[PDB]
RNA sequence: UUCUUAGUUGGUGGAGUGAUUUGUCUGGUUAAUUCCGUUAACGAACGAGACCUUAACCUGCUAACUAGUCUGCUUGUAAAUAA
């Protein structure tokens, strides 16, 4: 039988439509369908070992990732599995299907490479890969989360939560990660 | 960075330079002979040296071997299939000249004697 | 916000540009609603194999070196 | 017409690396099949499978047992005479005593020092023999107790490849004028036949390449002999200044084995299996190359993988083949077409 | 050594046991059924993760780090 | 120094110095099965 | 410390009156004067290697009352048996 997610989240739920991202993700195969994000496998390792990474344990790894507060996976999978719950309350929808989304969302489609000759800083246009997208797109979603989630009596598993899903909206008012997303290909389209 | 230093090297060659009848084209096999067959110190030394020497083996069942001498293995057994003439594809006999040849036939005086010039259109 | 998201993909990866020695430039193939088939030699920045796709928001381009 | 089509029965995959080594089933009773095998593969382990019943789902049989023994590589495997018993030699130095019914090993006869390349068992299992890189031939006790080695006068030039016992004719007759022996084969190309006692009785100079395997007809009248000389000799017991039959393999011979009945020689090389007839005088009467099941994997291509082991079962119908690649092929004969 | 490792061989344990017992106590062949079974989902549970620590050095505060270098 | 007994210095070989002693020469007799 | 970079020499032969040079190179190749190969050079010496220690594999050997498992016993909770 089909091992859910926490107990209680078909993979099979989601599919990607995308063709860009779908080598590039984990929702996909038989074994990336895991009860826990927890793996301590061996991804980091080839040169693009990252890949065969189950998508939440790449959303685990990335937001421990604060110095003395962090270094803890043990925690960091619950602040995960809380903020799924809490997704799952307010859009009912299988939580994977939204950070999914918005992990292909949240991703920068363009930059701008800093190509500076004595003195003066050009920029030139740069189209964002797939491995690099997905990565920007991860790292920017929990980058906010930390933002507000600071002196705040809101917890990472709601800014989290609160995050995944206007990241997955294109929400531009309600995203410090789809801000970036936006501004970075705007300015980049300037530089352009 | 997975270079042959070049006592490795020395060895394979020479290794297979002598026992090339014996090398298999199995690593294995041969490591135990190159073991069997001298002095290698290290163990893992011994192994890089068949593992190479295995490698010449291969290109040899290609023939082009720079570096290395098959006596009589091969080089002489080739001198063995290669010696039998008829008729020197030289005719004392009958020979040609052309034009140019003649002219200087015609001037040395040897001109003409036991061979026939031929003229073309 | 409405674009021209013009999906192609990777067809060669050429080599390595921008002394900043990370950008890469690649030949692609296209696969979109517009044209599609048309090749660009464009200039890439992250982990990229042969054949993946991208997403490209600007088809007049194709910027190329390789010296 | 009336011509020999091999027809292919299946496949039995299971081993890691080369199937140095098979076995089949004796009659136990006077020309019933006997449905065991025995092989023996470089990954170490020895093999029991459970063969099938007119399977060609793909395969043509299934592992039933695997040995986890020796430290290093098998070289050979020697069946006792029930089908119960098998001793097989490793390069670990060793050679073990298996109670085939119980992935069990009841004696292993250390004593040998360099790795051992042949497994002989004697038709009155007490006497067990194992040649090796040592030029050696060790005796030994149903036991394990080591008791003779083939002397310096007598052991060969380089490595011994195989050593084999001449069949028992079982009718108390007067038998041949030969009288069982052993006979052995040394990489230095030449093969020697051993008077029972561990005597000399015939040393000829074989081939010029190394020789990497022998075998004797059941008759005990002639003896197949080749290796990297390319070229297979066949040798009769008597008149000995020269082989009864000489043919030419394409490429390397590993593995030479007549038929139980038939009268005919599988040779083992890197091709893969050329069958020959001493009924004719022809050169090639069969032939089978077909190897390539890994080879389908999607990109990766090994051409030929060559063959590693033949034996045919009890009544001489059934063929195996192991190889390169660790699987063992199965080839059945079939005559009298077109 | 640590609760996530100990788990980790609490659960390399069981899978090359039940393949054990297969391999002895019944058809070989049923033992290959279950070692792709697992091979397939995950390797950790039959291979061995070969990683261990790494030794420190003298060279700094610990296993690849090292005193502050100030150059100006 | 390869020799147990003697008192000169090394005994194990130097590690590159790889030696590969060329084969040496045989010969021997045969028991073929005479014709007459 | 230069630098653990990969360089450094000398015999004979070649070039220069000479300091000096070639040898140790045009091109590839490599972490490397590491190889392929080139070749007025040929042979060689010390360096990187090689080596040595530690780490990762061995249901196979060698053994173990200063390791541990199992087998027959027996004991406590338990109704017993299981645990
Ligand atoms: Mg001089
Ligand atoms: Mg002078
Ligand atoms: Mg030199
Ligand atoms: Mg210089
Ligand atoms: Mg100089
Ligand atoms: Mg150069």
């Amino acid at each position: 039988t089909q091992p859910k997610l926490f107990g209680k989240w078909n993979y099979d739920e989601v599919k990607i439509q995308d063709p860009c991202f779908q080598n590039y993700i984990a929702c996909t195969t038989t074994k990336s369908q895991v009860f826990v994000p927890h793996t301590a496998g061996r991804y980091q390792v080839k040169k693009f070992r990252k890949t065969q990474c189950p998508i939440v344990e790449r959303l685990i790894g990335t937001l421990m990732f604060h110095g003395r507060n962090a270094g803890k996976k043990a925690l960091c999978i619950k602040v995960v599995k809380n903020a799924f719950e809490i997704i799952h309350l307010v859009t009912g929808r299988n939580p994977l299907e939204v950070f999914v989304g918005a992990v292909q969302n949240a991703g920068p489609r363009e930059d701008s490479t800093r190509i500076g000759t004595a003195g003066v800083v050009r920029k030139q246009a740069v189209d964002v890969a797939p491995m690099r997208r997905v990565n920007l797109a991860i790292y920017f979603i929990i980058k906010g989360c930390r933002e507000s989630a600071f002196k705040s009596m809101r917890s990472i598993a709601e800014t989290l939560a609160d995050e995944i899903i206007n990241a997955e909206k294109n929400n531009t008012q309600s995203s410090w990660a789809i801000r970036k997303k936006d501004e970075i290909e705007k300015v980049a389209k300037g530089n352009r | 960075g997975r270079v042959r230093t070049k006592t490795v090297k020395r060895a394979a060659k020479s290794l297979i330079e002598h026992y090339y009848s014996k090398l298999t084209n199995d690593f294995h096999f041969n490591k135990k002979i190159l073991s069997e067959v001298a002095q290698v110190p290290s163990k893992r030394l011994r192994n890089k040296i068949a593992g190479f020497a295995t490698h010449l083996m291969k290109r040899i069942q290609k023939g082009p071997v720079r570096g290395i001498s098959l006596k009589v293995q091969e080089e002489e057994r080739e001198r063995r299939l290669d010696y039998v003439p008829e008729k020197s594809i030289i005719d004392i006999e009958k020979v040609t000249i052309d034009n140019e040849t003649k002219e200087m036939l015609k001037k040395l005086g040897y001109q003409n004697i036991p061979g026939l010039v031929s003229a073309s259109a | 916000n409405t674009e021209e998201t013009t999906k192609a993909r990777i067809m060669d990866v050429l080599g390595k540009t921008g002394s900043r020695g990370g950008i890469t430039q690649v030949r692609v193939v296209l696969i979109s609603g517009k044209e599609e088939g048309r090749q660009l030699i464009r200039n890439v920045k992250g982990a990229c194999r042969v054949g993946d796709v991208l997403e490209l928001m600007e088809c007049e381009r194709e910027a190329r070196r390789l010296r | 017409s009336l011509d020999i089509q091999v027809v292919k029965r299946g496949i039995l995959e299971g081993h890691s690396d080369w199937v140095t080594s098979i076995v089949a089933g004796f009659s136990q009773k006077e020309n019933e099949d006997s449905p065991v095998l025995i092989s023996g593969s470089r990954d170490k382990t020895v093999m029991i499978w459970k063969l099938y019943e007119e399977e060609q789902n793909g395969y043509f049989g299934i592992p039933h047992k695997a040995l986890t023994g020796h430290n290093h590589f098998v070289s050979d495997l020697a069946l006792s005479q029930e089908n119960c018993f098998a001793i097989s030699s490793s390069w670990d130095k060793t050679l073990r005593l298996w109670d085939l019914r119980t992935g069990t090993t009841y004696k292993r006869f250390v004593g040998h020092q360099s790795e051992v390349y042949s497994v002989a068992f004697s038709p009155d299992n007490r006497q067990i023999l194992s040649a090796g890189a040592e030029r050696e031939i060790k005796l030994w006790n149903i036991l394990g107790e080591c008791k003779f080695s083939s002397a310096e006068k007598e052991n060969h030039s380089d490595w011994v490849s195989c050593v084999r016992y001449s069949p028992i004719m079982k009718s108390a007759n007067k038998v041949q004028p030969f009288a069982p022996y052993f006979a052995s084969v040394g990489w230095d190309g030449r093969l020697k036949v051993w008077n029972t006692n561990f005597q000399i009785r015939y040393t000829f100079k074989a081939h010029e390449s190394n020789v990497n395997h022998l075998s004797i007809s059941p008759n005990g009248k002639y003896i197949a002999t080749g290796g990297k000389d390319k070229k297979l000799l066949i040798w009769d017991i008597l008149n000995l200044t020269y082989p009864q039959r000489e043919f030419d393999a394409g490429s390397t011979i590993n593995q030479i084995a007549f038929n139980p009945k038939l009268q005919w020689v599988a040779v083992g090389t890197d091709q893969g299996v050329k069958i020959f007839n001493l009924m004719t005088q022809s050169k090639a009467p069969v032939c089978t190359i077909e190897a390539e099941p890994i080879t389908k994997a999607e990109g990766q291509k090994g051409k030929n993988p060559q063959c590693t082991s033949l034996a045919w079962n009890a009544l001489g119908k059934k063929l195996f083949a192991g190889f390169t690649d660790g699987v063992i092929r199965t080839f059945s004969f079939e005559t009298s077409a077109n | 050594s640590g609760y996530t490792s100990q788990v980790y061989a609490i659960r390399q344990a069981l899978s090359k046991g039940i393949v054990a017992y297969h391999a002895k106590y019944v058809d070989e062949n049923s033992k290959r059924e279950i070692k792709e079974q697992l091979m397939q989902y995950d390797r950790s549970l039959l291979v061995a993760d070969p990683r261990r620590m790494e030794p420190k050095k003298c060279g700094g505060r610990g296993a690849r780090s090292k005193m502050q270098k100030a150059y100006r | 120094e390869p020799n147990p007994a003697k008192k000169f210095g090394v005994k194990t070989p130097i590690p590159d110095n790889v030696i590969i002693h060329p084969p040496k020469q045989i010969t021997d007799d045969k028991e073929i099965r005479t014709a007459v």
